[PDB]
RNA sequence: CUCAACACGGGGAAACUCACCAGGUCCAGACACAAUAAGGAUUGACAGAUUGAGAGCUCUUUCUUGAUUUUGUGGGUGGUGGUGCAUGGCCGUUCUUAGUUGGUGGAGUGAUUUGUCUGCUUAAUUGCGAUAACGAACGAGACCUUAACCUACUAAAUAGUGGUGCUAGCAUUUGCUGGUUAUCCACUUCUUAGAGGGACUAUCGGUUUCAAGCCGAUGGAAGUUUGAGGCAAUAACAGGUCUGUGAUGCCCUUAGACGUUCUGGGCCGCACGCGCGCUACACUGACGGAGCCAGCGAGUCUAACCUUGGCCGAGAGGUCUUGGUAAUCUUGUGAAACUCCGUCGUGCUGGGGAUAGAGCAUUGUAAUUAUUGCUCUUCAACGAGGAAUUCCUAGUAAGCGCAAGUCAUCAGCUUGCGU
């Protein structure tokens, strides 16, 4: 994928936000409905995350379902943030 | 289906490959040490004077733009 | 590319399809269901259709 | 005082009777007039699909039915006591509306 | 609301077909059985019905804070309004769901 | 491709569906390694050429982009590509029937057998009985849904009825027919739907071994298992389906693709043979006025669904509004056959309406290879259909339309419903 820096800020910061994406298999669908960004970049951005580790996929009924790995959510720290921040539902 | 004829001309042809030139950034240099504009800059409010006009035959030509930005002299 | 959804795809069943397996064929469009006529007889007992006389 | 409609709705016959007799029960446990239970006809959802996959075979065709039952009850109670009885009776399978006026 | 009853009560059932092959899906490891909803003014609810509650309760609240929100994120519910509860089942022993699974898992470890 | 293919794939395909044909793009080739590469890995583009094309496709030109890409090596992924004779699931069929099997005992060296049967009876391996068998299990039945009965219970401005006010007409004498969205009161026969009652072949008579039953009459809403379904064994088929599935093994393909997408076309093309049907061959009829009667249902919030009423138009249709998320509005769906009065008058005629010409509209981005509707014109065969052959036993056959599915538009099809 070309998927421009500013599109991979984007979708990773939202995957460490809540640490769950489901979006909606359709390819060219113009504008996914959470991130600001495409939904065609969302679908391939985690499909690269998941091929070398980092999260887990689940599909039904058409829909994706992304779950961030402890593997993956302290990779997207250095990428994105700081230390000693909790992506996941582990914060109580 | 068997296999295929491909009765067009045989035209594995591909892009431009972005065209690798030599270094491309010279505004032009005097001796010590001044720079002036060559290949002027834009009229848009969002270029802020960092782009190059390509001028091909009386065409002023803006890349920053998708497709068209026609300040033409 | 600027060609490569573009066409139309408001009506007809080109539009429409199946929310359990995307398919055009033998869809059930009544009551707003959108279900294929086969992946409706495989689950019509969870959503509630029944099979009486 | 206020005029007020419960509207009842559910696809099982056994868990909708029960909760518009918990209704009325908490309706004349502390009196006030009833309007009773109307209860509406019945609708029967169809759907006819064939039988199969693939066209082969006897044309058989199957119809499945869901039944929708609804009841509406038209109270008029004071407005402490109305957003108590609106809360007990919450039970699963049973969508219950209420109209304010 | 402003959707007939006739839509409304056959969206409750596909609704509920959804979340029942998404739990088959997802829990397929923790010996699913099933799903009931108790929807209620104030946060609906949905219950699962899984023999390993302590493996579908993960470690400090995750794995089941995560597929509420899975849920609240494919079904578009505001955030709250849905919660997620795991009771374990009633007798395992008697469930043919639990059984079938038991009885797949047991063949991919290569017993006769 | 016999029943068990041929209005079947819910298959009424203008694009889409779509799998096929002539052509054009794109990667949606993840990851790992190696190379190029901040003296720039790469991406995009104005105008012109070019192209079906406002596709920067590709080229001319020279801007932009910046480390995600590119190239190569392995893979990955997709496939309405193959194999249904490698499979799962589903379905059809054997099979509109009554059938199937353990345990213990008995017979036989054994395969197997008896049980599971001479007779009578039943829709039924349903029973009475007989009995080297006894006691059982599935199927049948029982069960569930639905249609018939309830002047009984529970009450209903989202169903009615009567009285009452107000009011219209006619008669007038106190009556008859109406209107009045809640004017008010009362009630639940009709309607609705919960809980129930009700049929058990009841009573009598006749028949048989005197049993299981059967027949006739009376009563009853109901006497064929009360009617109709749903469900539905053991064993099977090389039955159908990989073109329902992000069900799936193996094979094939995977960048000029069998992936996907876009413009066009095709699936509808006609010497001809077959299957399901529609309309007919007229007087028990056609046409024109007039009467006027259902039941099953479907219907729109961030989307244009069912549409009343007014106005316009020959019509199709248009327009201004309205009601309805629905026992509330469409809708009493004022359906059609049917009924009454008249015109026709035994003439392929005013039966029949194929084929064709011209116009007006509607759906749609798009109607040519007529989408469909309407108006005028054109007026074909067909005079009751050979050998063959289908379906059907009572609110059934047949006639007659209506709603729903498919749908944006298209019903000569199907699923139901009533007359």
């Amino acid at each position: 994928m070309l998927m421009p820096k500013e599109d991979r800020n984007k979708i990773h910061q939202y995957l460490f936000q809540e640490g769950v994406v489901v979006a909606k298999k359709d390819f060219n669908q113009a504008k996914h409905e959470e991130i600001d960004t495409k939904n065609l970049y969302v679908i391939k951005a985690l499909q690269s995350l998941t091929s070398k580790g980092y999260v887990k996929t689940q599909f039904s009924w058409q829909y994706y379902y992304y779950t961030l790995t402890e593997e993956g959510v302290e990779y997207l720290r250095e990428y994105l943030n700081l230390p000693e921040h909790i992506v996941p539902g582990t914060y109580i | 289906r068997k296999k295929k004829v491909y009765t067009t001309p045989k035209k594995i042809k591909h892009k431009h490959k972005a065209v690798k030139l030599a270094v491309l950034s010279y505004y032009k240099v005097d001796a010590e040490g001044k720079v002036t504009k060559l290949r002027r800059e834009c009229s848009n409010p969002t270029c802020g004077a960092g782009v190059f006009l390509a001028n091909h035959k009386d065409r002023l030509y803006c890349g920053k733009c998708h497709s068209v930005y026609k300040v033409n002299a | 590319e600027n060609v490569w959804f573009s066409h139309p795809r408001r009506y007809g069943k080109g539009s429409r399809q199946c929310r359990v397996c995307s398919s055009h064929t033998g869809l059930i469009r009544k009551y707003g269901l959108n279900i294929c006529r086969q992946c409706f007889r495989e689950k019509a007992n969870d959503i509630g259709f029944n099979k009486f006389r | 005082i206020i005029k007020i409609r419960i509207t009842l709705t559910s696809t099982k016959v056994k868990q909708l009777e029960n909760v518009s007799s918990n209704i009325v029960k908490n309706a004349e446990q502390h009196n006030l007039v009833k309007k009773g239970p109307v209860r509406l006809p019945t609708k029967v959802l169809k759907i006819s699909t064939r039988k199969t996959p693939n066209g082969e075979g006897s044309k058989t065709w199957e119809t499945y039915e869901m039944r929708i039952h609804k009841r509406y009850i038209d109270l008029e109670a004071p407005v402490q006591i109305v957003k108590r009885i609106t809360q007990i009776t919450i039970e699963p399978g049973v969508d219950v509306e209420v109209v304010v006026a | 609301a402003l959707i007939s009853k006739k839509r409304k009560l056959v969206a409750d059932g596909v609704f509920y077909a959804e979340l029942n092959e998404f739990f088959t899906r997802e829990l397929a490891e923790e010996g699913y059985s099933g799903v009931e909803v108790r929807v209620t003014p104030t946060k609906t609810e949905v219950i699962i019905r899984a023999t390993r509650t302590q493996d579908v309760l993960g470690e400090n609240g995750r794995r089941i804070n995560e597929l509420t929100l899975l849920v609240q994120k494919r079904f578009k519910y505001a955030p709250g309004t849905i919660v997620l509860y795991a009771e374990r089942v009633q007798d395992r022993g008697l469930s043919a769901v639990a059984q079938a699974e038991s009885m797949k898992f047991k063949l991919l470890n290569g017993l006769a």
